[PDB]
């Protein structure tokens, strides 16, 4: 189901927008659906926008957008309805894309990637709004959903897409934000990678 | 037969969408019209690229790609959305059978005409118009 | 061993779409006078000075070579290879003022207006089902003559109660036809005037 | 046209030999044309010339490709989260 | 309100006009705006069909194509000179991040998409020896 969700508002998207959690972004990276896009249907345009960037120190951030735009247009961003970073730059490039498919009538920015990097925030931020639902437990977004930004400008939320790998353990999906912790049988176990993450006095100041 | 009536609403009162049951080539650079206005469906599944055409010259078979849908007989509205039903005209690539015209140009496109019918077994049949 | 380099105060300027150089250097009328001996040899000298400049230009444009053998269309062979002229610079008058525009007809308006998109004219021929034939729709040996032809034709009720009635109806669709196609001329004329 | 050995093989040395006519023109008479006449023999078509786009292009391959723009991206603007464990008053073992 | 009217609006600014168009709709406007409550059939007191719904008339049509010389011709050719130019093209091209692919030229890219390679596939045994022998 949420696969031919994501089909659909690929198939729907002139402009697809992957989302990139800034604190682990080649951790939240659909390297599949990248290819796939640029194997099918080579007409549609794929960006980067990196989401979170207030989670991170801002050099990271800088160098993250340094080494992503080598490969695709990335964008630093960070999402709210009232204190946003980069909102106004993403918009002019919605509006050059537009003058770009000025043949078409409108056209479609599709939103895709992980499980809780933002992708319905983004879309809150661009309209000044709250219209879509917005909540840390995955599975949020269960269908697509049609957002009229300009009269010229859609743009599509999509539910949330895991790709399968071999190399990825339970450990590394869990500390992508993507599974329910209510639901795992032995938090404990997964602790020690909480340990190995993150560092030790910024540990003892959260918890003293 | 061509169009199933497919309903919307709450309650299912409107019925103005339509989906094509047949097969398509809906050509390159395909992106689908927003779901408001989309009043034909063509479905993905139902989406051919490539079709198997018989050569009459030498006897052989081979898996081409689909260039254009130029004759459909039933309708020229057929035609503009492209479906590939039996004895539809179409524009194939011929680069893999290696024809030259007598000026020495190198043929790469050529009609054919299809014999079967996909929607009943899955895949396009066309005889080389030569 | 003559030298092919020439030095000039003023450069030359070129224009290679339509084979000529402008030189605007100091001419002395003391040489080009009618009344020295050298004249001929000064015009000829600083021609050949600028023809030398040109030909230089023209043999560092880029070229154009073939693969194609002789007797096809084209007019370029394997063999030789052409010069690729830039367009001209140099703007000129022109004999003939463009070509305006039509402007759009009452039909055209019309459809505009209504949403009738113009037709696909994918050919002339069509199938005649009484026969087994594909013939042509108008014009010489057309469909719409066969009337004319036609061994046998019912007397249509309405024509009776008239003065038409004992008049040939293939002559009475003759009329129709010319009387319709004159119509038309008379639409074109008045679109003309308009 | 003749070698020049000093061009190479690609550039000759030309010469002129007079044909004729020869002619001596002196300017009689001028008749103008008016400017509105000048800019109406003038007129260029365009109807034949593909349209100028902007950031609109035309490869070797014959794709049409489109270019984008970022802007400035200036990351001092922007006011990280000011987390709990950023904080030195929560320092322990001190 | 005579100024009001529809009458004193089109002055201001005959068989062709449609109902509901007014100072807000124009008559495409309109019809388009009708499409979605177009699609359904209309029967009388009898149950006859006054008119089939859009896109499901049950008529049979005569689909026939007629003999012609244009399907036997080509429709696409490439010359030698043309073939060289892209071929040596294609590889000399400088993707930028920048620029994006609006519209894909079309090519024969079987023919065009040829590089040489170091190594040989490996040769077919079954050619020479069966599974039986
Ligand atoms: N600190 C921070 N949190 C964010 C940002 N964007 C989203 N979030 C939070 O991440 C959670 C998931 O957001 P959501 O929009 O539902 O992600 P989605 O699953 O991709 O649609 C929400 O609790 C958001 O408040 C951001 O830029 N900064
Ligand atoms: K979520
Ligand atoms: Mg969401």
């Amino acid at each position: 189901r949420i696969w031919n969700e994501l089909y659909k508002v690929i198939d729907s998207s002139d402009v697809v927008i992957h989302v990139l959690d800034a604190r682990d972004p080649l951790g939240t990276r659909c390297k599949s659906v990248e290819e796939y896009m640029k194997k099918e249907t080579p007409h549609k345009h794929l960006i980067y926008v990196l989401n979170k960037c207030d989670l991170v120190p801002t050099w990271v951030a800088a160098a993250w957008v340094k080494h992503l735009s080598k490969e695709r247009p990335t964008l630093a961003f960070h999402a709210s309805i009232t204190n946003s970073f980069g909102k106004g730059s993403l918009i002019q490039l919605l509006r050059q894309f537009s003058q770009l498919h000025t043949d078409r009538k409108q056209i479609s920015v599709g939103f895709i990637g992980y499980p809780n990097t933002g992708k319905s925030s983004i879309i809150n931020t661009l309209r000044k709004k709250k219209v879509c639902q917005v909540a840390p437990i995955p599975g949020e977004t269960k269908v697509w959903q049609y957002i009229t930004l300009m009269k010229r400008i859609f743009l599509i939320d999509c539910p949330g897409i895991v790709p399968p790998s071999s190399k990825d353990s339970e450990e590394d999906i869990l500390f992508r934000g993507v599974v329910r912790v209510e639901h795992v049988t032995h938090p404990e176990q997964y602790i020690p990678g909480v340990l190995k993450r993150c560092q030790v006095k910024h540990l003892e100041r959260t918890y003293e | 037969e061509m169009f199933k009536v497919i309903k919307t609403g709450k309650s299912r009162s409107k019925s103005w969408k339509r989906m094509i049951t047949k097969h398509t080539f809906v050509g390159e650079g395909f992106t689908r019209r927003p779901v408001k206005m989309e009043r034909i469906i063509r479905p993905s599944a139902l989406r051919q690229k490539k079709a198997n055409v018989t050569h009459p010259e030498l006897g052989v078979t081979v898996f081409l790609p689909i260039l254009a849908v130029k004759k459909n007989p039933q309708s020229p509205m057929y035609t503009q959305l492209g479906v590939l039903t039996k004895g539809t005209i179409i524009e194939v690539n011929v680069s893999e059978l290696g024809m030259v015209t007598a000026g020495g140009k190198v043929v790469w496109g050529k009609y054919a005409q299809v014999t079967n019918e996909p929607d009943r077994d899955g895949c396009v049949n066309a005889v080389l118009l030569v | 061993n003559l030298p092919v380099t020439v030095e000039k105060p003023i450069p030359v300027v070129y224009d290679l779409g339509n084979l000529a150089a402008f030189d605007s250097n100091v001419l002395d009328k003391n040489d080009l006078d009618s009344s020295n001996a050298r004249r001929e040899e000064k015009i000829k000298s600083l021609t050949r000075d600028n023809v030398q400049l040109l030909i230089n230009q023209l043999l560092s444009l880029p070229m154009k070579t073939t693969t194609e053998s002789v007797g096809g269309t084209g007019g370029q062979s394997s063999v030789m290879t052409l010069l690729q002229l830039p367009d001209p610079t140099t703007d000129l008058p022109r004999e003939k003022p463009l070509p305006k525009a039509k402007a759009m007809t009452k039909w055209e308006k019309f459809a505009a207006k209504k949403g009738i998109k113009p037709k696909e004219r994918a050919g002339k021929m069509i199938y005649d089902e009484a026969s087994g034939e594909w013939v042509p729709k108008w014009g010489y040996k057309g469909a719409n003559k066969k009337l004319d032809d036609q061994w046998l034709v019912e007397v249509d009720d309405k024509v009776k109660g008239t003065d038409n009635e004992l008049i040939d109806p293939r002559t009475l669709n003759r009329a129709e036809r010319k009387r319709l196609v004159k119509k038309n001329e008379k639409q074109q004329r008045r679109n003309m005037k308009n | 046209s003749y070698k020049s050995d000093q061009g190479g093989k690609r550039l000759p040395r030309i010469e002129l030999v007079e044909i004729g006519p020869r002619l001596d023109f002196k300017i009689g008479r001028i008749h103008t044309p008016s400017p509105d006449m000048v800019t109406e023999a003038h007129k260029k078509p365009k109807q034949l010339e593909m349209k100028t786009k902007k950031n609109v292009e035309l490869d070797i391959m014959g794709d049409k490709l489109g270019r984008i723009h970022m802007g400035k991206q200036d990351l001092g603007k922007l006011q990280t989260r000011k987390m709990k464990g950023l904080k030195s008053k929560f320092d322990q073992g001190t | 309100g005579t100024g009001k009217k529809e009458k004193s609006r089109r002055i201001r600014e005959g068989n062709l006009r449609v109902k509901g168009e007014n100072f807000y709709r124009d008559s495409k406007r309109v019809k388009f705006l009708n499409m979605y409550t177009s699609g359904k059939e209309i029967r009388n007191k009898k149950g006859n069909l006054i008119r089939a719904a859009s896109f499901q008339d049950s008529t049979i049509p005569d689909a026939r194509v007629q003999p012609d010389r244009r399907w036997f011709g080509n429709t696409r050719v490439i010359s030698q000179d043309a073939l060289q130019h892209f071929r040596s093209a294609l590889g000399e091209t400088q993707k930028d991040t920048y620029q994006v692919l609006l519209r894909r030229n079309k090519l024969p890219m079987s023919l065009l998409e040829e590089k040489d390679a170091d190594e040989s596939p490996k040769a077919r045994i079954l050619d020479t020896e069966s599974y039986a022998d």
